[PDB]
């Protein structure tokens, strides 16, 4: 099950040069086919102005996944990975990788870098890859960016303006990044800000059917879970027709469906052995 | 080495040549139609006289 | 009964490049291998009269 890509621009030497470097490592595609023209391949085909990066994680998520392997004239060597057989990679994440763990792979943060990819471009296009990231910090840097996005709506205070200049920060071994705002110029993206406004909506739908359905279930065989359950809405408060309700319960439902890319982070790799410099590392392929 | 070298440079200088050859040629037809066209009244004046 | 009488397969009509007129318009060039030609390039020594 190998893959091939070709290029329809002219390729110089410097650009295989720097192109080769990357001889192993994820380059996802959004269709398995036996032969793909490299427009497709990558995610710069994603990418605009007002969708932002929850998008590209959407879309990243239902996308295929591959494996570079080698280089030719101008035939790409793509090779899709099975569940279960182990393979080398490299290490585009910004992190360095020790044993054992579970890499996650996540869109890359820094569109309009300093980097660039070594203007490894062509006419209106350029490569990139994403992350290859461990899942503390994958799950980790997704809470940031969202309760980032949370605080976007009212950010005229100062104290509120530290605290983002706080969330922007982050930690781990020997790693220091700086991610940056959703929001640009006093309006947001329109992907982050439909993934905020259905968790926010699915919260508030709990908080306003937990008060129904306690009292609509509980008619049956009580519990001591069930007292307790109301005993933690009770303390909720006081720390203060059909076709409504089924309508609230749909909605419920399909727009807590709209946060899977957040609530499951989903394993695509198993870490072996590492390599000084901690620049490539053997793997097993999960899922 | 060297003869192929004066082959080649001889080569040169026979497209160059010819090349000359041909614009000279065509630079005659040139000159002599820019020295009929001035020698060349238009039709309403020779068939009025 | 329930009879039959022929089976017939369609003897599908082959089509070759060079034997198409379309060919006219190439100069049909066989290589060996393009597992390593990124670039292969044409020069030209054309001339202007």
């Amino acid at each position: 099950a190998n893959i091939f890509c070709t290029f329809d621009h002219k390729l110089s030497i410097a650009d295989v040069g720097k192109l080769t470097k990357l001889v192993a490592a994820v380059v996802p595609i959004p269709q398995r086919l036996h032969l793909i023209k490299h427009y497709q391949l990558g995610l710069h085909q994603f990418v605009d102005h007002t969708r932002g990066y929850v998008r590209l994680r959407g879309l990243l998520r239902n996308m295929t996944l591959t494996l570079m392997r080698r280089v030719e004239g101008n035939q790409i060597l793509l090779h899709v990975p099975t569940h279960g057989l182990l393979y080398t990679v490299l290490n585009t994440g910004p992190v360095t990788w020790e044993k054992g763990d579970a890499l996650c792979v996540l869109p890359p943060l820094f569109h309009g870098p300093l980097a660039r990819e070594n203007l490894l471009t062509l006419g209106q296009w350029e490569l990139v890859l994403p992350w290859i990231v461990p899942m503390p910090l994958a799950l980790e840097i997704n809470q940031r960016l969202l309760i980032m996005g949370l605080f976007s709506l009212d950010r005229s205070y100062e104290e509120v303006k530290a605290a983002v200049q706080q969330l922007q920060t982050i930690t781990f071994r020997d790693a220091t990044f700086t991610i940056p705002d959703p929001v640009i110029d006093q309006h947001l993206l329109i992907d982050m800000k439909t993934a905020c406004l259905s968790m926010s909506m699915v919260a508030n739908l709990a908080s306003e059917l937990t008060m129904t359905y306690v009292r609509k279930l509980a008619l049956e065989d009580s519990s001591m879970l069930l007292v307790k359950c109301q005993e933690l809405l009770m303390r909720l408060d006081r720390e203060r027709s059909p076709d409504d309700e089924i309508a609230r319960l749909s909605a419920l439902f399909v727009m807590l469906r709209q946060l899977d890319d957040l609530i499951r982070e989903q394993v695509v790799f198993t870490v072996c052995d590492v390599s000084p410099d901690n620049k490539s590392a053997t793997c097993i392929f999960k899922g | 080495l060297d003869k192929i070298l004066n082959v080649e440079a001889m080569h040169t200088v026979l497209r160059a040549l010819k090349n000359t050859a041909d614009a000279m040629e065509r630079g005659l037809i040139h000159s002599f139609l820019q020295t009929l066209l001035r020698k060349a009244p238009p039709y309403f004046v020779v068939q009025t006289l | 009964f329930e009879a039959i009488f022929g089976t017939f397969c369609n003897r599908l009509e082959w089509v070759y490049f060079l034997t198409s007129g379309l060919a006219a318009a190439a100069h049909a060039i066989k290589f060996h291998d393009l597992n390593k030609l990124t670039t292969g390039k044409m020069l030209f020594h054309v001339q202007v009269p």
